[PDB]
């Protein structure tokens, strides 16, 4: 049983969406994915009643759209021609800045931080040492931003690129907030062990931004996930150690002005030292008002607003997947 | 038991007591010291607690 | 509904149920003015000393502060109700603070005004909340549904409210009054009802300083913990302090032991005439059948004195609320003594009611 | 007798609408006109009639006017039967609705009593929390299985089940239904719920709800957050929950002084007044030449400046800002993809004792789609849905709420600082996403909102603090400061020309003589001018876009040295804001294909508007 | 894997793997119970063997005093002369369990959930209901990783809907933990 | 549980005394055709109305009448219930005070003021109930205590009239000579010193005199006394003392009561209905003396309550 509402984009002004139920049957189960568009062609019935007794006016019969065919509006892997076609691009020497230049068409410059994004989502060796300890096989990225920088367009592209990635904000909020806890479920009344986003994003890349507006309860969890790659929980009647091997790309925010003084980053930002000890790469965005960036930037701005060498993204998103496998 | 806290992660560090919402009943919740009875507890950041 | 001891309701509020209640015969809702004593009203109106006689006859058990008694008399004659074509909606609200040292019988005034006022509601400080003045949406027991109640200012709608200990509100409370004092509206917007609703009211309040004694050579704005724009928003601000001299206190104790003696209410009969209940029908008759207008001949003196007030610059200041204050207090004085127009004369003491506090601001 | 009464009124009604209906001459509005309504209905096949009351008030000298107006519910089937025989006379499955209109005297909700049952009455109020559209039977095919089950029947009146007499064949009284869910004739109805007008309620109490049912033609015509006029018939609905009120409430113990012997099926009854309506009107050539007089002038920008709020005396930039908010941007889509905003957000920050509330009083007093809120008792939702569950069996009915019904309008909010953080989340989400996400105890949903926000904050210290930066005076969070453009500081000084002009102007305003500071435009024709000015949608075809670019560069050359003023970046969203401000000045001047002089106008407006900020 | 369980797998041997959230309270079913008619004063006994048909039930007490089905003469004589001209009846359901010569067993009702690693990204994780026999009770602390071999079955009872909807559950035979892990 | 039926005597502090509302005893119908008056007795908690007739004339006929009630011919009785808490002096070492209900019928009503020390004597009956349905074993009974005669310690002024026998004790004190300094010696004699403090606190216990001046604004009428100094001047002994001599005297410490503890609060009322304002400390002790310890540690809302 799937309920269905009207599309939020093409609403006439002043009114509201409304709902209507849709019953599925045998073959059409488990095709849709919630929150996305759909296309149905079904018959239109009305359910009968319970028992008709002395109630008030008026007799009212609900309606049911029984479905018969469901389409999308109106899953990536390789075959053999792409593993033999795979090899010809592999032998070139200018593949690297070809990969950098294919990343972000919107941002004109900033080749260094884009290099750090590529090496971030491209991965590394995990790896075990016989027989005690593993070191780390993930690259964590800190990106000291500035209001007036397209860092949300970079990481918002990285949400589009990778295999398994969860964009999880800190506070405000959206599900979930980095902390695994046993809570009920308002659809289905049984208690559920609901893992956090660091639980949810194993062998992937999580996306966290605006560190300066977070609790200590979250900060102990971020410190936990970079410490020994294991979140353990103990409330209420449950005692586990879930495993979590994430890779965090951050997006910071300076204190007040864009770059407060000559003082270094641990003095400039309002964070702490043990969360700065674990982050590997450190990106800084720039700069003060300069001529050629005003020209090449503003011409691209009006070039973008008037409208009323790379590989296209499908071959690279297959490429890094088969590469990381 | 390895707790780097401040309490970690959704588990506190000492013997807290939480009443069961059903039955309105007391039970030992847990922590770090009580689970590790008869051994070694390791702590990071002992000053920053 | 009516009564002969307390005050009588207005008419600019009543006019919807004046428009109704004519098709179907009912009860009176307004005190019936008889004909014989109306001649006595036109006789007492010919008295010269009415301006100190009426203000002397308000609270015959408290004896100082005849400027304050006089301002409390002028709160009962509040302004002229002018309605425009579209918008406007100008009331006759005036608003009085009075502060100063304790043991000054601030409370006796507030209880007496709480008796006289037809629709008065008496709250206090630190017994309030932002919920606590409107929209008590609750569960009535006898019918078991969700019924919405009116709070503490909607019951105050037309008349006099009272607030004690104005220092010790919160930030959330006292942020109600920025709407009631300025816009003359209330805008409820939560889950029950999204609809603005009016609460016209004449707020009276009081506060006790840090001292508690007022000390000289200290700024007047400093000694009461308010932001001085909000202190500047109130119309008439009194500052009642004490005198160390000796000559008044004899008459003070003779008044007290005059009250305690011979176990009978005689309190003031010498050498004074006090109306008992003439003044309530005097005030109501002065509230319906008068519309005072403030035409040309006084604008020279009024604008002249306002620009003279603006001269001080380079503590408290003076804004347009002083000007709105002077016209509404002025025509409120013209509502007294049965005159449909104002005169160039009598505006001077309407300035002097602020100037008495101004002489009380030198120290 | 009584059938002779109702049949007598029936033949007088047939005689009425068959005859003449237009008194006017050749200069009309010619004869008949009712037969043009029947035949004009025959060409399009829509099956209703709209007849007036005033024409029936003309003819009979009020005799038949005082015969339908009282006992209207008694006189449905006679009226509808006679009209059906007129149709079978002049025309070739038919469901007829006879909706009157244009009644003399309008009553409120307070004038509802119970002596006025049955009659017609014009009710005016405010729609809030409409519901959805569901069928209803009123045409039964229900008889017993032994044997015949083909009886078309009753339940036009709400019972619902069942057919009683002449049963079955052959199973007699009281053998009845099984009903039939495929042989009937349905129609659809919803149940909106009116709320009393804000300018009427007796001081001082609270607003009062009422229910109202719409069948047939008037489905979907209502609108959440608009005024209406309805149609009178005013039925009575059976109610339950009024027990232990106290009474004494009646009961219906049936008689037994008939039947002679050789159980206790007694009942209760308690009734509440609902309302039933069928016509919904939503009120609440020559002058296109006057529009030509309002476009051929050149001074129309300065006339629209000098003629907004006559009670305000002083500076003009906030009046220009209000005028620019009342004419929106282009809000067109982009490829593919993310649309462009769109709307403009002027947020007044100022001293108290400034009369900043009078701007909002004029704005919500004038424009359509306006919601005033003095937000401290907002509280939370409030500004969102609720969702309201339940009405009767799975309602999921969504409330208005306060932020959402001001769509394509000016949602004006006071005092950001006195409101808490979840409000600020709802505002920031309502300015970035352009949507609202909701998971409120059950029904998961999403909504939409396209508003303009006008704010009236207060400083931290209440004054200036000229020596501080502007950002130390907001006391609000950072990422909602970035959206607003622009800020409009107000502070006033002492200057005796300004003093005597203000004082003489205020004392003249509190004269009713004179009220004659008369604007060069009248009140309504400006409001008409907005409606024509909305329709343009220009796309600029000017090469001076590069001149706008290096104009933005020379904006960004003086504030680079130094940051001891208001240390902005400057944001590229300023450069996007230049587009939408230039568009709005183009929309006011009745001008397409924007010249660079307009860019100088809005550019200097942002220039001195930041000169008010820097200090 | 737990995500793909069609209705084609009803009543087959299907194993899986998940995480156990929370157990329940030890209950008591019966295996051998001996009865008595309260009117006729008769005695019987009942053995039952397979006891997970949850809202069936597995058996009930019989609904007649059961002595009229007798292959003897004088027993039919006294059961005839319980009254004077009409036959006697213990009925309706007359029997009474004697509690002092019976035997009882155990039943657990666990609850199981898929691993939160894959792939609940959009969704909410889904869950089932277990059931244990005699010796499988009180073996698993809630928290462990497990693999249950079971029989995917169906019961009837109401929700917390229509028409003809039945919820699924798993009978266990039997359980195994991880090795170890603790 | 072996005293059920006897005539016993308890003592304790009354708490939560409810309102007085009428309860029915016999109900009187009229028959309208036969002309009878058919009564009905009601013993239980809930009753049911009845139907056609039960006379000897509307019975044995074909056409039974129909009856409906009336309220000027029934028989009513006042009804009020309260609770006794344990005295907290007669408890074992580690326990908590219990409670026990009381019904009150008839003339004895309006003699149970809250917050007292009382000696109720009555008989001790059962009244049928058990709690949850799954806990019953049959035939559990749930007792109460009927009231018969109420005798208070600390007899309350001014509920007395007689003077003749009283002067046999009062005129001994008057003829004892120097009444005033003797009584000033008598309040809490078990300390030493501070004759002036005892001297003033006798004037606290007397009080008076209120005065209405016909406006009517009211003057007090009462005395308010602070005590200062620390620590060994034995000030708590006087507070327990004078808050034990005066009837209706409540002793509350610093923290202690909340802000809502010594103002009133609103709570739903069991069986008698509904929504009564349950009083706090100050509403309990009016026309009395409210002792207060540790006045500095009070929350500031409580300060404005005292002001
Ligand atoms: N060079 C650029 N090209 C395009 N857009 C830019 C550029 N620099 C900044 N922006 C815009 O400025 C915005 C700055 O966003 P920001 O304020 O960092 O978001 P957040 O709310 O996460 O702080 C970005 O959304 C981006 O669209
Ligand atoms: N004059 C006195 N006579 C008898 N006992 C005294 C005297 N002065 C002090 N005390 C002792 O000092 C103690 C004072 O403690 P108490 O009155 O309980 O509180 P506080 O210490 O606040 O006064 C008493 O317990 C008392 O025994």
């Amino acid at each position: 049983r799937v309920t269905l509402q009207e599309a939020p984009g093409t609403v006439p002004p002043g009114r509201l969406p409304r709902h209507r139920e849709v019953i599925l049957l045998a073959d059409l189960v488990d095709v849709s994915k919630p929150g996305e568009e759909v296309e149905v062609t079904g018959i239109y019935k009305n359910n009968y009643d319970g028992n008709l007794n002395a109630k008030n006016g008026f007799p009212v019969f609900a309606t049911i759209i029984e479905a018969n065919s469901i389409k999308r509006r109106e899953v990536f892997s390789w075959t053999e021609e792409e593993e033999r076609e795979f090899r010809k691009i592999s032998r070139d020497r200018g593949i690297i800045d070809k990969i950098i230049s294919s990343m972000a068409p919107s941002i004109y410059g900033h080749r260094d931080i884009k290099t750090a994004v590529a090496c971030s989502l491209f991965g590394g060796v995990p790896k075990n040492v016989n027989g005690k300890h593993s070191i780390r096989g993930d690259i964590n990225v800190l990106l000291l931003g500035d209001p007036g920088t397209a860092k949300s367009q970079i990481l918002k592209y990285v949400e589009k690129t990778a295999h398994r990635a969860v964009f999880a904000t800190g506070q405000g909020a959206s599900a979930v907030g980095l902390t695994a806890s046993v809570r009920k479920d308002p659809i289905t009344k049984e208690w559920t062990l609901e893992g956090g986003a660091l639980v949810l994003a194993d062998k992937g890349v999580c996306l966290i931004d605006e560190f300066d507006k977070m609790n200590d309860q979250d900060r102990t969890s971020i410190h936990e996930a970079m410490e020994q790659q294991s979140i353990s929980i103990s409330k209420a009647g449950i005692v586990t150690t879930l495993q979590a091997r994430c890779s965090i790309i951050a997006a910071a925010n300076p204190n007040g002005g864009r770059y407060n003084s000559t003082l270094p980053l641990a003095q400039n930002v309002s964070l702490t030292e043990p969360i700065l000890s674990r982050f590997d790469i450190l990106c800084v965005v720039r700069d003060l008002v300069d001529e050629e960036a005003d020209e090449r930037l503003a011409t691209f701005v009006v070039d973008s607003h008037v409208r009323s060498s790379p590989i296209p993204q499908e071959l690279l998103m297959k490429y890094i997947h088969y590469a990381r496998t | 038991v390895y707790t780097s806290g401040k309490g970690s992660s959704a588990a506190g560090l000492t013997a807290s007591v939480q009443r069961d919402p059903m039955t309105r009943e007391f039970y030992l919740e847990g922590g770090a010291m009580v689970l590790a009875d008869g051994g070694v507890v390791c702590i990071d950041e002992f000053d920053k607690m | 509904v009516s009564d002969k001891r307390l005050d009588v309701d207005t008419s600019t509020i009543e006019q919807e149920l004046m428009q109704n209640k004519v098709d179907h015969n009912e009860v009176e809702e307004v005190r019936q003015i008889t004909d014989q004593d109306l001649a006595k009203i036109r006789e007492v109106a010919a008295r010269e000393d009415l301006y100190s006689l009426l203000a002397r006859s308000i609270a015959p058990s408290i004896y100082e502060l005849e400027d304050v008694k006089k301002g409390i008399l002028l709160q009962l004659f509040g302004g002229t109700n002018k309605t425009f074509t579209k918008g406007g909606r100008y009331r006759g609200d005036i608003n009085i603070l009075l502060c100063g040292d304790p043991s000054t019988s601030k409370s006796q005034i507030l209880q007496y005004v709480h008796k006289i006022t037809p629709r008065g509601v008496y709250t206090s400080g630190k017994g309030s909340s932002a919920v606590g003045l409107t929209a008590y949406i609750t569960r009535d027991v006898d019918t078991k549904q969700l019924v919405l109640e009116s709070g503490a200012l909607v019951l105050s709608d037309g008349g006099v409210c009272c607030i004690d200990e104005f220092d010790k509100m919160s930030d959330s409370t006292r942020s109600v009054l920025h709407e009631v004092m300025e816009q003359q509206t209330i805008s409820i917007a939560k889950a029950g009802i999204i609809t603005t609703l009016n609460a016209r009211s004449s707020i009276l309040a009081s506060a006790n300083p840090i001292g508690s004694r007022y000390n000289p050579n200290l700024p007047v704005t400093e000694n009461i913990d308010l932001p001085p724009p909000l202190l500047s928003r109130f119309d008439l601000v009194y500052l009642v302090l004490d005198k160390v001299d000796e000559k008044n206190d004899r008459e003070l104790a003779k008044h007290l032991t005059n009250l305690y003696l011979e176990d009978k209410p005689e309190h003031i009969s010498q050498d004074d005439v006090l109306p008992v209940e003439f003044l309530t029908m005097y005030i109501s008759y002065a509230k319906e059948h008068i519309h005072p207008i403030i035409t040309e001949a006084a604008k020279t003196e009024l604008v002249r004195a306002y620009v003279g007030m603006r001269k001080m610059g380079d503590r408290i200041t003076a804004t347009t609320r002083q000007l709105e204050s002077m016209i509404r207090l002025a025509e409120a004085h013209a509502k007294m003594k049965l005159k449909n127009v104002v005169e160039l004369e009598d505006v001077q003491e309407a300035v002097r009611l602020i100037r008495s506090a101004i002489k009380d601001y030198a120290t | 007798v009584d059938d002779v009464t109702g049949e007598k009124v029936r033949e007088a009604f047939e005689q009425f609408l068959e005859d003449f209906s237009v008194q006017s001459t050749d200069t009309g509005e010619v004869e008949k006109v009712y037969r043009a309504q029947i035949e004009f209905m025959k060409i399009y096949d829509l099956n209703t009639i709209y007849i007036d009351y005033q024409h029936l008030s003309m003819r009979e000298n009020g005799a038949l006017a005082m015969a339908i107006s009282e006992q209207y519910y008694r006189f449905l089937p006679f009226l509808q039967k006679g009209l059906r025989r007129v149709v079978r006379k002049y025309a070739p499955e038919r469901v007829f609705q006879i909706s009157f209109f244009n009644l003399p005297t309008v009553h409120r909700i307070r004038d509802i009593r119970s002596e006025k049952i049955g009659s017609l009455l014009s009710i005016s109020g405010t729609v809030t929390r409409t519901s959805e559209v569901r069928p209803e039977l009123y045409k039964a095919s229900f008889t017993c299985d032994m044997c015949r089950a083909i009886v078309d029947n009753v339940e036009q009146s709400f019972k619902y089940t069942e057919p009683t007499f002449c049963p079955n064949p052959s199973c007699e009284n009281r053998a009845f239904w099984t009903l039939n869910v495929t042989r009937s004739r349905f129609l659809d109805w919803q149940k909106v719920r009116i709320q009393e007008n804000a300018n009427e309620i007796p001081t001082g109490s609270m607003p009062r709800t009422l229910d109202v049912i719409l069948r047939g033609d008037s489905v979907e015509r209502a609108k959440p957050g608009d005024r209406c006029k309805f149609t009178g018939v005013e039925i009575v609905v059976p109610d339950v929950t009024q027990l232990g009120l106290p009474g004494v409430k009646p009961s219906s113990t049936l008689d037994t002084r008939g039947i002679s012997k050789t159980s206790l099926g007694v009942r209760d009854l308690t009734y509440k007044i609902s309302f039933l309506a069928c016509h919904v009107i939503s009120i609440g050539s020559d002058e296109i030449n006057e529009l030509k007089e309002m476009v051929k002038d050149e001074h129309i920008y300065d006339k629209l400046v000098r003629s907004i709020a006559p009670a305000v005396f002083g500076h003009e930039a906030v009046k220009k800002g209000i005028l620019l908010q009342m004419l929106g941007g282009v809000h067109k889509s982009t490829v593919e993809g993310i649309k462009l905003r769109g709307d403009i957000n002027i947020c007044v920050v100022g001293d108290p004792s400034t009369s900043k509330s009078q701007f909002l009083k004029y704005v919500v007093g004038f424009a359509p789609r306006s919601v005033y809120t003095s937000g401290k008792a907002s509280s939370a939702a409030g500004l969102t849905a609720a969702v309201v569950r339940d009405e009767e069996g799975g309602d999921y009915t969504i409330e208005a709420g306060a932020l959402m019904l001001a769509d394509n309008g000016i949602c004006c909010i006071d005092e950001f600082d006195k409101m808490d953080i979840s409000d600020q989340v709802a505002i920031h989400e309502a300015m970035e996403q352009q949507t609202i996400s909701i998971a409120k105890a059950g029904i998961h949903a999403t909504l939409n909102a396209r508003t303009s926000i006008l704010a009236a904050a207060n400083p931290v210290g209440g004054r200036y603090n000229r020596k501080l930066s502007l950002r130390g005076n907001l006391n609000m969070t950072a990422p909602i400061m970035s959206r607003f453009d622009l800020f409009f500081v107000i502070l006033d000084d002492c200057n005796e020309k300004i003093d005597t002009e203000l004082a003489s102007h205020i004392v003249d305003l509190h004269m009713k003589r004179d009220e004659a500071i008369e604007p060069p435009f009248s009140a309504e024709q400006l409001r008409r001018y907005i409606k024509y000015a909305r329709t343009f949608k220009p796309i600029l075809t000017k090469e001076a876009r590069s001149y706008l670019v290096e104009k933005y560069k020379e904006l960004r050359k003086d504030d680079a040295q130094g940051f001891s003023r208001s240390s902005y970046r400057i944001t590229v969203r300023q450069l996007e804001s230049m587009i939408r401000l230039s568009e709005a000045i183009a929309r006011a001047n009745c001008v397409d294909e924007i010249t660079p002089s307009f860019i100088a106008e809005a550019y200097d407006l942002l220039r001195q508007s930041i000169i008010r900020v820097d200090v | 894997p737990l995500r793909d369980l069609d209705s084609e797998h009803v009543s087959k041997i299907v194993r899986l793997s998940g995480i156990i959230i929370s157990t329940s309270v030890l209950s008591s079913r019966a295996t051998y119970l001996s009865i008595m008619c309260r009117n006729c004063r008769h005695t019987t006994s009942i053995t039952i063997n397979n006891f997970n048909s949850i809202t069936g039930n597995t058996v009930s007490l019989p609904r007649s005093c059961l002595s009229t089905i007798e292959s003897e003469s004088s027993m039919a004589n006294e059961s005839n002369i319980g009254d004077e001209s009409t036959k006697k009846n213990c009925g309706p359901d007359p029997y009474i369990i004697i509690h002092e010569s019976s035997k009882f067993i155990d039943q657990q009702f666990l609850k199981l959930q898929e691993i939160p690693e894959l792939v609940p990204v959009g969704e909410m994780p889904r869950n089932l209901t277990m059931t244990c026999d005699r010796y499988l009770t009180n073996k698993v602390i809630p928290g462990t990783r497990v693999t249950i071999v079971g029989i995917y079955s169906i019961y009837n009872s109401k929700n917390g809907s229509g028409v003809a909807i039945r919820t699924p559950y798993i009978k266990i035979l039997g359980i195994q933990s991880d090795v170890e892990t603790s | 549980g072996d005293f059920l039926g006897q005539l016993i005597t308890v003592r304790g502090i009354i708490t939560r005394v409810s309102d007085v509302k009428p309860a029915v005893e016999v109900i009187a119908y009229t028959c309208d055709q036969c002309g009878y008056e058919v009564f009905q007795e009601v013993n239980s908690r809930t009753f049911t109305p009845l139907s056609e007739c039960t006379s000897e004339e509307c019975s044995q006929n074909q056409t039974k009448g129909q009856l409906f009630m009336s309220t000027r011919a029934s028989k009513f009785s006042a009804f009020q219930e309260c609770k006794i808490q344990e005295l907290s002096q007669q408890v074992p070492v580690g326990h908590i005070p219990r409670s026990l209900n009381i019904h009150v019928n008839g003339t004895l009503v309006r003699s149970l003021s809250p917050g007292d020390i009382v000696d109720v004597t009555g008989i001790f009956l059962p009244a049928p109930y058990t709690g949850f349905k799954a806990l019953k074993a049959g035939l559990l009974t749930e007792t109460y205590l009927e009231a018969q005669f109420v005798r208070q310690h600390k007899k309350k002024f001014a509920s007395f009239s007689l003077t003749s026998d009283v002067e046999e004790r009062v005129m001994e004190l008057i003829t004892s000579g120097d009444v005033y300094n003797r009584l000033a010696k008598s309040i809490a004699p078990e300390i030493y010193g501070n004759l002036d403090v005892k001297k003033a606190l006798l004037l606290l216990l007397v009080g008076g005199v209120d005065k209405r001046v016909g406006d009517g604004m009211k003057i007090r009428g009462d005395i308010n006394v602070c005590l200062m100094g620390d620590p060994g001047v034995a000030k708590s002994q006087l507070l327990k003392a004078i808050c034990k001599i005066s009837p209706r005297g409540v002793y509350t410490t610093g923290k202690g009561s909340s802000g809502v503890g010594l103002t009133a609060a609103v709570m739903k009322d069991p069986v008698t209905d509904e929504m009564i304002l349950e009083g706090g400390a100050l509403v309990l002790a009016d026309n009395g003396i409210c002792c207060i310890d540790e006045f500095d540690k009070m929350d500031e809302s409580d300060r404005t309550a005292i002001h």
